[PDB]
């Protein structure tokens, strides 16, 4: 029941949002039942995958509903994620005020750039919509091209990136930074996120820039300053915002393969991001290296990591891969699509990133249903979701040890 | 065929090994993990459990076993408490190993079907062997 | 040094075998330097991937060299794998006599079928070559089509399958079965392999039969009895023999995806197979299920599995996936090939299976070099290989515990 | 600025907390893991190690520290043995907490730069405060 409320709560939000888009006031053109369910699920379980363009399908009221689902879905999980961390509506109001304040000021900054181009009415809703979407790591865009026209605009790149970096790292990291303000006094988790994000983004930015430099489709016909912006944006968006500045369908396969790992590890723990978190990847990576070097314990940042943390990190990783493997297996049988797109779609759906290469619009009815399940499970979390619908019986009997060769 | 031995020590371990040789299904339960690992191969089922807890006894399925042998030594309270719990589980035959005369009296009055005194009982049959020799 | 000898030993065998095929007596037509190195590496690190057809490239002397490398490579690792298990040339002769005896009798049975068709000289070398190849899980075939002409022949299917099933499971399993002959008295490891193999093969056979039943390319234009043979053969060959009876390039994508997991989990521990072995997959799967069900310990077959076994199983799995991920990433940049073939090639090379879909012949010079490294690392093992070339310093200092959120 | 405190107890823990407040780098070493975890945030470096082993002392880098305070209590042999090892590491200043008069004499003769007797030394300054009051 403690983890079952979140699973039921998101289910109620999706169906309420799905039927809210059925009215002949949200969408100009008729929308199928599966697309509305997919759109509501992507907005609630904040992923960003779209089978229909937001601008050309929904009206101002419809886009407001999408904005509401993103804010409710992003904040609903974020508040519960913080509560789960501290346990394992006084606090909700504090997070709501913080989220609204940072999104409001970001919209005002974005308004300086958008309202001179789209107008007072169009430019203010677009700035607010992108401020809400970016902070909650959604990736939804009103424009038909997802931020592809603002590849070289510093105002769009800097403000939006700051939103899903601040909202990507956990709220514990944000609290610890402002409470302590000294790196020596930060917690171990806070030091893992701050150091890990800088290292991971730098490696990702270098990889995208080098591989896509000679690609004519993306990063090739751009100025040297614009190449840096696009490489910087495409390195931080896979985890987990899923905003675009280049066409992922025209990228090199090597960049896509590296993006698969980039969007499977996600970001911060108690935040709007999803996917094995960054700390989980670091804990596993350092634990294995310590074993290879013969170290009896995993030591990082002058601290120690206990076995229950190690096994939990390894348990969520293998469980996540098994779910992704099932999704790829299910989609290959159902969808007659190239394998690389299917793999990219499944990792993006599970990590709630929303990046795609020409596959989400062309999914079949059965294919969309699989993605919705993958998005829902990935957002909730493989460990949290199972506990909701699994019989629990604490064992009290030990057994003799057995020798198993795992070489 | 259906036997359970509680306490894998010098006396309890000898029963499991001898019964296993004769081809009988024996359940071995002991708190110490080293004892259970040592006798894991000498028993059909080896369990690391505490016999003084009634919740663990039901998990093992002691009520199924017709014969239960309580061979707990050096801990008289555990031996006395275990046999008292077994009578609540309506075990037909309970064989208990006694430590001294006072422990023998307590086990007799709490409903032990057969009380074993390995040091004293061996003397009365060694002496019998001397007369027959 | 204890694990370094095996790494150096296989390196010496490959280079000796590579230069042995350079003489103008082994191959009828000239062979490039990279192909000879690839052929020697595939034969020594017994995988079965071939850039050139064995029958049409090498002569009788050349095929004898390949036969020698398979026997040396398969037995060289098998003897060391048994020694590693018992530690963590009296025994070598016992294994050599057992391996020769079972291969010799199998060749005699195969001779009843092959020499009436190919002749006394041709049919006896072919039967011996396939007996050696099958027992060591090689997959090499003298014929241009790898056992595709014997899909419905019971003599070829039964004898060859028995060879890489007996040689696939560990030699400890073989010893324990004949020493005890009672399933109640088998060890925990032996009971995992015997039960796991039957369950895994049955699931694989059902999956291949159902998915490929309507495929015109494979399993479609065959008799109902021949469908059972092909489905049975294609379910047991991925781990790890890599023999063929149907064209993997014409199979459904769903079958290929399931084969990826099938040839990643490989086979038994101290044997001729490679890959995370089965027990490792079972240990991880049961450990995660126990955690999800709230069990304080992993219990299977009335036994218990300690934490060092759990972490070692999880450490080798994540390390193996990271190496496979690097191989796929390297091949995508180097080889301009469809992604599904690249993924299938990397898993097959790492697991030393040798199954391929029209990619091994068309690999470039740089692509072949990557596969050789992948085959060598997979055969040695990620944990064994690292210990050979890693500085070792046993730590003696503990550190205060740190809290890391891995949700 | 460079201080090391060995033994995180009532006396040793108070030194680490007070030095940390003043803004000094303090290394805390203790065998008990609970003590090190409790004082992990109150020390620049917290280490779970045994001070009676000369191999572990070199790993920490005690020779770098100019001031080392041995605040081991209720284990006189560990306190005496630790200070004897520190003199081999040519530590300039070693401050040791004594337990009784006999322990005070032993520490003085084995080369302790300053010997602290918290119960006795506090009395001679409480009495001084009474006169000044
Ligand atoms: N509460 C208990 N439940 C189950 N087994 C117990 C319990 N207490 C003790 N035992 C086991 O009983 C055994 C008694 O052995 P010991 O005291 O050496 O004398 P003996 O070998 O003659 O029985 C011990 O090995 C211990 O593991
Ligand atoms: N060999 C040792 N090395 C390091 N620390 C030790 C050693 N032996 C004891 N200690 C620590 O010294 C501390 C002494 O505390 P205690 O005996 O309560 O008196 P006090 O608090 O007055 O020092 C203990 O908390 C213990 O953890
Ligand atoms: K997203
Ligand atoms: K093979």
């Amino acid at each position: 029941t403690p983890p079952q409320v979140l699973a039921i709560g998101f289910f109620l939000t999706i169906i309420i949002g799905a039927v809210l888009l059925m009215l002949p006031i949200s969408t100009t053109k008729p929308l199928s039942w599966i697309d509305a369910l997919f759109t509501a699920a992507s907005a609630t379980t904040v992923t960003g995958l779209a089978v229909v363009d937001t601008g050309t399908q929904f009206t101002v009221f419809g886009q407001t509903v999408i904005m509401g689902l993103i804010q409710i879905g992003g904040l609903g999980f974020m508040t519960f994620a913080v509560l789960i961390v501290m346990i394992l509506i006084g606090l909700v109001k504090v997070l709501f005020l913080f989220s609204i304040s940072i999104e409001l000021i970001a919209a005002l900054i974005l308004s300086i750039r958008l309202v001179p181009q789209y107008g007072w009415s169009s430019g203010l809703f677009a700035s607010l919509f992108h401020a809400i979407s970016a902070f909650n790591n959604a990736g939804f865009s009103l424009w038909p091209d997802n931020l592809m026209s603002y590849v070289g605009d510093p105002t769009v790149n800097l403000v939006i990136t700051f939103l899903f970096i601040t909202g990507g790292i956990g709220f514990t990291v944000l609290f610890d930074v402002m409470k302590n303000r000294r790196f020596k006094t930060f917690s171990l988790h806070t030091k893992l996120m701050l150091t890990g994000t800088l290292m991971l983004n730098a490696i990702a930015m270098l990889t995208v820039f080098i591989l896509e430099y000679s690609n004519p489709g993306t990063l090739g016909h751009l100025h040297i300053v614009d190449k840096l912006w696009a490489s910087y944006f495409q390195a931080v968006t896979p985890r987990t915002a899923g905003f675009n500045s280049l066409d992922f369908g025209s990228m090199r396969e090597g960049t896509i393969v590296f993006t698969l790992l980039l969007m499977f590890i996600g970001a911060g723990s108690a935040s709007t991001a999803s996917g094995i978190k960054l700390t989980t990847f670091i804990v596993i990576l350092t634990s294995v290296i310590a074993y290879l070097r013969g170290k009896k314990e995993t030591v990082i940042f002058r601290r120690s990591i206990k076995y229950p943390i190690i096994i939990k990190a390894l348990a969520v990783s293998v469980t996540s891969l098994f779910i992704v493997f099932l999704g790829i297996f299910a989609l290959t049988i159902t969808e007659q699509a190239p394998f690389l797109q299917i793999v990219f779609e499944t990792f993006s759906a599970f990590g709630t990133v929303g990046l795609t290469m020409g596959l989400t619009p062309e999914l079949t009815t059965a294919g969309k249903c699989i993605i919705i399940v993958i998005m829902f499970i990935g957002r909730i979390g493989p460990l949290t979701f199972v506990f909701s619908f699994a019989k629990t019986e604490q064992s009290n009997i030990r057994y003799p040890d057995g020798e198993v060769f795992t070489g | 065929k259906q036997f359970a031995v509680i306490g894998l020590g010098r006396f309890g371990g000898s029963i499991c090994k001898e019964l296993h040789r004769m081809g009988h299904e024996v359940l071995a339960v002991d708190i110490n993990e080293e004892k259970v690992n040592a006798y894991a191969s000498y028993a059909t089922h080896a369990v690391i459990a505490n016999a003084t807890e009634e919740n663990e006894l039901l998990s093992l399925g002691i009520r199924n076993f017709e014969y239960v042998i309580v061979a707990i030594g050096a801990n008289i309270q555990a031996s006395t408490l275990t046999t008292l719990l077994l009578k609540e589980l309506d075990i037909p035959n309970i064989w208990v190993k006694a430590q001294n005369y006072y422990h023998h009296k307590v086990l007799e009055k709490i409903g032990a079907d057969r009380i074993i005194h390995p040091e004293k009982d061996m003397g009365v049959k060694i002496a019998q062997s001397l007369s027959d020799e």
